[PDB]
């Protein structure tokens, strides 16, 4: 279950910053 | 952490406080990785030239705060320690190489909106993520500046750096069991973390299964934000099989 | 400038 953050993925809600991760990527 | 934002609520459900018992007060970051296993630097355990050797009762480990000195009654969860394990390896003699220690919970923790282990890495996990230019999240309550403390937590996302940058950038020997991340003098970005976020985690999010990993731990840095200069991190991955060996050693 | 623990915690 590891990862997978109760108020985010698991909504499939994003945080306000995570796309820059992935837009590194 | 230098240049960052608030995170926002539940943002990092695996951000541990390294807390000390008396005085009472913030030691380091840390994270959880199981329901009774925390991962932090060695160095917020041990550090013999500043005299730095805590135990097991020194310490408290609260876990699902967002403010940094707040009892926040319902939400946070505050642990005691049945055993710390420091890398048998830990170089704090020179370099700080292996930075790496683990925490055993008294009990298990149980997971919540705001609680919620972090993965580690497997080796084609550590392959296709961690790459120059690549960035990852820092999160803390250390110090906002080199030279004042966050209310809140915050959250600051840096470029991994190549490794000939890191080693041109100091004097001391970087070795295989560290990364170094942050902009350069020319990028226009800036962040950093700084003291007390030390022993927390350098995390990415998985673009095939969409899951976050902890990649790094803040180990040193020479200043905090300074130009020209790197946040460098214990390199997880390479220490992996150590981390395994000792849950399964008693777990886990 | 750290609130009070629950005395449980110690
Ligand atoms: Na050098
Ligand atoms: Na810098």
């Amino acid at each position: 279950d590891c990862g997978l953050r109760p108020l985010f993925e698991k909504k499939s809600l994003e945080d306000k910053t995570e796309r820059e991760l992935l837009e590194s990527y | 952490i230098v240049e960052g934002s608030d995170a926002e609520i539940g943002m990092s459900p695996w951000q541990v406080m390294l807390f000390r018992k008396s005085p009472q007060e913030l030691l380091c970051g840390a994270s959880l990785i199981s329901d009774r296993w925390v991962l932090t630097a060695a160095h917020c355990l041990l550090y013999p030239p500043w005299d730095k050797n805590f135990t097991e009762n020194d310490l408290l480990v609260r876990i699902g705060k967002h403010s940094r000195t707040r009892y926040e009654r319902n939400i946070e969860k505050i642990s005691m320690l049945e055993k710390i394990y420091i890398h048998p390896r830990y170089n704090w003699r020179e370099n700080l190489d292996r930075d790496i220690a683990l925490m055993k919970l008294k009990k298990p923790v149980a997971f919540s909106d705001y609680i919620h282990p972090v993965c580690l890495p497997d080796r084609e996990t550590a392959a296709s993520l961690l790459q120059a230019g690549y960035k990852g999240r820092v999160t803390g309550w250390g110090n906002l500046k080199e030279t004042g403390q966050p209310s809140v937590l915050q959250v600051v996302n840096l470029p991994i750096v190549e490794r000939p940058v890191c080693k041109d950038s100091t004097r001391i020997r970087i070795t295989d069991n560290m990364f170094c991340a942050g902009y350069k003098p020319d990028e226009g970005k800036r962040g950093d973390a700084c003291e007390g976020d030390s022993g927390g985690p350098f995390v990415m999010k998985s673009p095939f299964n969409n899951r976050w990993y902890q990649m790094g731990i803040v180990s040193w840095g020479e200043g905090c934000d300074r130009d020209g200069k790197y946040g460098f991190y214990t390199h997880v991955f390479r220490l992996k099989k150590w981390i395994q060996k000792v849950i399964d050693q008693f777990g886990e | 400038d750290f609130e009070e623990i629950p005395e449980e915690y110690l």
